[PDB]
């Protein structure tokens, strides 16, 4: 259950995130690789070198989802239907590293949003976040 | 924990900016209020039912200086960090009976605290090392 | 997010299991004083030694709360509100407290019924104890 | 580990009627099915689709003859878990890149099986015991 007061936080940050959410993405992407090199195994064909365009590209599509996540806060398990059975029947992604990515996605917005990150719009946001790992770590 | 000497004067340096008395108490009042059965031990510092009145709380202000003076007491130590934390990891467990996943909580919290002080300057390779300070601590503690 | 397979699975076993429910709960809460000493925190008003009448009774009530979310597994959250407010609101409990009351419930089961713990069964189980786990650690 | 002389000498009675074949591989495959974001590691053994697959695999089988060979030879060294599991805890991390949790994971699983197996034999007070020694050897791995 996500409270209607955090939803409305949420939104306010992803709005103020706006264009820049696939370099937010990217950074996130990198920051998770640099910190957690255990979650670099899952992209073996990938260029993961900072600068890199194929991280770039796959930052665009995460913070695409994101933002499709926020838009449809009320219906994110079908709206991330196809998103579930890629990451937990195809990929087997363990659900710590939906964790560490949360994590790296919440100290970009730190470092990139001063303001907009006050102590609710934290808890708002990690509680977002939790509910997207949920629902993409959920088989069925 | 093993650092490189570029990641030790990064992590040495960006520290010598931290305002002591602000840090410590902001990681601990976003820990009460994102994780909010972190209370049950606090329960004795007074109000903390809105994020306002947690981050409010001159209690949680004065825990939080100790636990980032022990946090920067770890790392001038960090060669021997299961040897500095012996007396407070006896404490926090024996006595307070917290769970070990709470200190990385919480070192995730200070890791975005210091994002959020820093801003650019909290590069991804600072934040490596960074979390690599913050795990050896709470696996110190946790001992 | 339960199929019903491990719907089938879960009824089946907690059928199974019957009568000696209370005595199931008080084993496992026992189990779990004895293996994991920091949830006796959570009982300082308690007998907690073998035998103990104390946690009889409260082996009693969480065995007819799982019972109960048993007979209503497709609409646990509103049928388990009260123990979510008062676990979460009142007690505020850690979840890992919540995972291993899981395993120690677990392992009585496995302890007390052998040819019904199959492997599909102890999958249908854990994801069963899960989902209540969940339900009982949300804040509303 | 540190465990009280009747915590080992009921730890080493249950572990010696144990059958090496059975029980680890039982674990091994029990871990796939309930935990079935394991399988990415075991994608070379084979068919894993069902859980009747999952049991019925000699390479599931074998390896956890193997794990059971690596858990009985940490019993016989409760003292030096980090010691004898160096080598293990190597491969595991550099090469296979496999989480600390699910050392712990396949622990409780293991202890599961045990229950299973042994009914109203495993007590509670052995439950604790071999809860000790799992954890044991999952931070001797997880080093
Ligand atoms: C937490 C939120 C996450 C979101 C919103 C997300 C979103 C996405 C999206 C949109 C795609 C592209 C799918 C497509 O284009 O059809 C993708 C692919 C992928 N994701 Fe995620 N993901 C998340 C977490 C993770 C994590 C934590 C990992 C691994 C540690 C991961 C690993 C992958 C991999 C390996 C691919 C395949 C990309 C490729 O092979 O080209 N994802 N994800
Ligand atoms: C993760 C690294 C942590 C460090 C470095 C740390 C540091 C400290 C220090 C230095 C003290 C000494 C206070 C005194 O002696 O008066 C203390 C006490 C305490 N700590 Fe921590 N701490 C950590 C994590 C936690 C967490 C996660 C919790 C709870 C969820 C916690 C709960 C407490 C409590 C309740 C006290 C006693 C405060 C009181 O009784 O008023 N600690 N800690
Ligand atoms: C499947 C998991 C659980 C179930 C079904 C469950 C069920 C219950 C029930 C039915 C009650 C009595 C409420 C009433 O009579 O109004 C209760 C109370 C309580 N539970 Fe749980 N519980 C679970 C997990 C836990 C865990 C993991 C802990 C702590 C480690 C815990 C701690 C408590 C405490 C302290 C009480 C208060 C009892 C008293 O003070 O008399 N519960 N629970
Ligand atoms: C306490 C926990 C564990 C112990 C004691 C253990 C022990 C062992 C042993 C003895 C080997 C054989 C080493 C060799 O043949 O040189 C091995 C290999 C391996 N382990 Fe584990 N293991 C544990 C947990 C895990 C877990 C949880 C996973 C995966 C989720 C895993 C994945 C593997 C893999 C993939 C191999 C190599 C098998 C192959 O390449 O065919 N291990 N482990």
């Amino acid at each position: 259950v996500l409270s209607p007061a955090d939803k409305t936080n949420v939104k306010a940050a992803w709005g103020k995130v706006g264009a820049h959410a696939g370099e937010y993405g990217a950074e996130a992407l990198e920051r998770m690789f640099l910190s957690f090199p255990t979650t670099k195994t899952y992209f073996p064909h990938f260029d993961l070198s900072h600068g890199s365009a194929q991280v770039k590209g796959h930052g665009k599509k995460v913070a695409d989802a994101l933002t499709n996540a926020v838009a449809h806060v009320d219906d994110m398990p079908n709206a991330l239907s196809a998103l579930s059975d890629l990451h937990a029947h195809k990929l087997r992604v363990d659900p710590v590293n939906f964790k560490l990515l949360s994590h790296c996605l919440l100290v970009t917005l730190a470092a990139h949003l001063p303001a907009e990150f006050t102590p609710a719009v934290h808890a708002s946001l990690d509680k977002f976040l939790a509910s997207v790992s949920t629902v993409l770590t959920s088989k069925y | 924990v093993h650092l490189t000497p570029e990641e030790k004067s990064a992590v040495t340096a960006l520290w010598g900016k931290v305002n002591v008395d602000e840090v410590g108490g902001e990681a601990l009042g976003r820990l009460l209020v994102v994780y909010p059965w972190t209370q049950r031990f606090f329960e004795s510092f007074g109000d903390l039912s809105t994020p306002d009145a947690v981050m409010g709380n001159p209690k949680v202000k004065a825990h939080g200086k100790k636990v980032l003076g022990a946090f920067s007491d770890g790392l001038a130590h960090l060669d021997n960090l299961k040897g500095t934390f012996a007396t407070l990891s006896e404490l926090h467990c024996d006595k307070l009976h917290v769970d070990p996943e709470n200190f990385r909580l919480l070192g995730n919290v200070l890791v975005c605290v210091l994002a959020h002080h820093f801003g650019k300057e909290f590069t991804p390779p600072v934040q490596a090392a960074y979390q690599k300070v913050v795990a050896g601590v709470a696996n110190a503690l946790a001992h």
